[PDB]
């Protein structure tokens, strides 16, 4: 009934036709009506009543397109990847398949990383990459919603017929696939790219995204997402009992002999190796694959897969939008969901809040923000006062609007002393009709921006700023704005003191750089961590808590 | 005037 068990494992080169490099398809198989049909050979299947095996074929194009891959400890999970991938590889184009791949199984997947049709591969420490890899192809989904709505895009289909012409743009893009090698170890270091990567398997698969999942138990998928693999590839399963074929079939599968499987249908089958040499040995894979990959890459001499947008290290405030473009909203970096702008609005919120440690860079947005200032205000429409004990914003606070450089303690003492005066003034009378209390009217004059920098050092026992706290909730009626930035040591306990405890209770905007999580969370949901300089966690009530990265600016 | 009290 079933054949008797094979000794070598096949290759790709033997379940596909002589391949030829093309100009310009790569090396694949010249002029075959079956190329780039989105089908893949991935090993030998051995049907019931069968006498020679047959070559085991997927069909990636519409339902069954997203790929899940189950199997106990070295059982072949990570190879089977590597087959699919290469397959694809071999009958397609960069330009027609794309990979991205999150290696969290033995991390095996980066041999395939110089190939023209993979993008980005990320180990398990590469957070930073793990995180806006996921984000980059959820951006592509919600691109996608769109471009196809605003054109004559129906399916799918419709699209690679279009970019099959050779005189279609698109998006950029052909059909995306994201790889991940252990789903356990995702949704444990990265509870939100689950969900994340669950909602564009939900509704991605009809807008050329798919997800290729591997774990080792099915019971480590959510129903939510187990259910939409629609192409099951299961090995050989410690605790047969949550197969997803059948259980009695399950336990009677070849153990140490890795490549052994089961399909939903039940037929045996076994994992061919990512080689197009010829050579059926598996103590040769690492270097099968090498050639291989060689080869596909010096056939082609096209465009390559698009990468990974990251963060940058540094980020040129040239970058973020003028003032022309912005208008009053001040542009301070760009986050790491979208990659898109984070604006400041003084008109919405009043004040802002920076914690960061030893130079993680609090000065220098700082800088930024009042630069910012600057180039969006007349000095009748704003005036700028700094608290400036270390004297670290010399190069902002030689404008027009400075009227007030506190860089002592007795320079600070004899400037809130006019402020609290001249802000005291404005608070509204009793009687005051709404339309008075919304426009503004019964004071004319310009906004006054206080600058705090260090304020770690400034809030001593006789905290020269202390004096503004009882008029710091009051600050939209009067149009007084506190821009403070403080460090890590202590800041725990410094939510409490009169000052600081009545900004984060207002619901002040702010971000949170590079702290120790020693101590624990100090605005909205974030509990502090060491970040690269300039990075830090946008907190917003009304936009929650994101990453940024912000701008630096020169001198 | 904040302009004028200041300086
Ligand atoms: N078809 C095959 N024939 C012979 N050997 C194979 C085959 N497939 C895989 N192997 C061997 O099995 C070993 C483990 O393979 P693989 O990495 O796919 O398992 P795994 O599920 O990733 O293991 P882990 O759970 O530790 O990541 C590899 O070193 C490889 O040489
Ligand atoms: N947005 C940014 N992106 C990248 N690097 C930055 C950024 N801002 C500052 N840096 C780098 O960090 C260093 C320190 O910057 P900065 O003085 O602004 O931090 P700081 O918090 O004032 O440090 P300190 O605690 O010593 O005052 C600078 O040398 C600069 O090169
Ligand atoms: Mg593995
Ligand atoms: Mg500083």
């Amino acid at each position: 009934i079933w054949l008797p068990p094979l000794d070598v494992p096949p290759t790709l080169d033997e379940l596909l036709p002589p391949l030829s490099p093309s100009a310009a398809h790569g090396y694949t198989a010249d002029g075959w009506e079956w190329r780039g049909r989105l089908h893949a050979v991935v090993g030998l299947v051995d049907r019931p009543f069968d006498q020679r095996r047959d070559p085991y074929w997927l069909d990636l194009s519409g339902g069954a397109g997203h790929v899940g891959v189950a199997g106990g400890p070295q059982t072949g999970k990570s190879t089977m990847l590597r087959t699919l991938i290469t397959s694809l590889a071999l009958l397609h184009t960069p330009q027609e398949v794309q990979f991205y791949c999150l290696d969290f199984g033995g991390g095996t997947l980066a041999g395939l990383a110089e190939l023209p049709h993979v993008g980005s591969v990320a180990t398990r420490l590469d957070a930073d990459r793990i995180r806006r890899t996921v984000a980059e192809v959820s951006a592509l989904l919600e691109q996608r919603e769109q471009e196809f709505t605003e054109r004559g895009i129906d399916s799918m289909a419709t699209y690679r017929r279009l970019r099959a012409t050779g005189e279609y743009a698109g998006d950029g893009f052909g059909d995306v696939f994201l790889v991940v090698d252990n789903w356990l170890t995702l949704r444990q270091d990265y509870e939100a790219l689950e969900d994340s990567i669950t909602q564009l398997a939900a509704r991605g698969l009809g807008y050329g995204i798919h997800v290729v999942l591997s774990s080792n138990k099915w019971s480590e998928f959510r129903t939510s997402i187990r259910d939409l693999l629609g192409t099951k590839l299961e090995l050989r399963l410690g605790d047969p009992y949550e197969s997803e074929v059948d259980r009695k079939k399950a336990a009677n599968v070849p153990e140490n002999r890795p490549g052994r499987g089961l399909t939903r249908d039940g037929y045996h089958f076994l994992t061919a190796l990512p080689r197009i040499d010829g050579d059926t040995s598996a103590e040769t894979l690492t270097e099968g694959i090498a050639t291989t990959v060689k080869t596909i890459r010096e056939a082609w001499h096209g465009p390559t897969a698009p990468p990974v947008r990251m963060l940058p290290n540094v980020l040129p405030a040239a970058q973020l939008p003028s003032a022309a473009e912005s208008g009053t909203r001040i542009p301070i970096g760009i986050d790491e969901d979208s990659l898109s702008p984070v604006y400041l609005d003084f008109n919405t919120d009043p004040h802002f809040l920076v914690f960061g440690d030893t130079e993680c860079g609090k000065s220098n947005l700082l800088r930024l923000i009042t630069a910012g200032i600057i180039e969006r205000y007349t000095p009748q429409q704003a005036r700028l006062i700094f608290i400036d004990y270390s004297r670290s914003l010399l190069d902002v606070a030689t404008t027009e609007h400075q009227i007030g450089y506190a860089a002592s303690s007795t320079a600070a003492s004899s400037l809130v002393r006019d402020i609290k005066g001249a802000m005291e003034a404005r608070l509204p009378p009793p009687d005051l009709t709404p339309e008075q209390l919304r426009s503004r009217s019964w004071w004319t004059g310009a906004e006054l921006f206080l600058v705090v920098d260090d304020y770690e050092m400034v809030a001593t026992s006789d905290n020269p700023l202390r004096p503004l706290a009882e008029l710091l909730p009051q600050a939209r009626d009067i149009g007084l704005h506190l821009i403070i930035a403080r460090s890590m040591g202590g800041a725990g306990r410094a939510l409490y003191e009169p000052i600081i405890q009545r900004i984060k209770e207002m619901a002040s905007p702010g971000l949170v750089m590079s702290g120790n999580k020693d101590e624990g969370i100090l605005l909205g949901n974030v509990k502090p961590h060491k970040l690269p300089q300039g990075r830090g966690y946008f907190v917003e009530r009304r936009s929650g808590t994101r990453l940024i990265q912000t701008a630096y600016r020169e001198s | 005037r904040v302009q004028a009290l200041l300086n």
